[PDB]
């Protein structure tokens, strides 16, 4: 594709299946522990 | 964290009631065992005396 030369920045989103995830996550049970998930990986897609 | 604790240590006890059950079954048979023991020893000793007293 093709744009203009130098005052046009273009950024590509994708739209397809992806995957991303944060770690450490803390999470407090009803017993006042604390108890730290490693990792929680959310799957997501965009429609076009 | 020591209420949590207590929480597991129910579980704990619920299966070292199984064991303890167990080995009170396993000394109940080694009790009875040794019972029978007692009783055939005597079968054969009175089998004894009754000759003894024959003689």
């Amino acid at each position: 594709h093709l744009m203009l030369p130098f005052i046009t920045s273009y950024k590509s989103v994708q739209t397809t299946l992806q995957t991303d995830e944060v770690k450490n996550v803390p999470c407090g049970t009803s017993g006042g522990v604390m108890i730290y998930f490693d990792r929680i990986e959310v799957v997501n897609f965009l429609v076009p | 964290e020591l209420m949590e604790a207590e929480k597991t240590k129910l579980l704990i006890a619920a299966q070292k009631q199984k064991v303890v059950e167990k080995e009170a079954e396993t000394e109940r048979k080694k009790a009875v065992i040794e019972a029978e023991k007692i009783a055939q020893v005597a079968k054969i000793r009175f089998q004894q005396k009754v000759m003894e007293k024959e003689t």
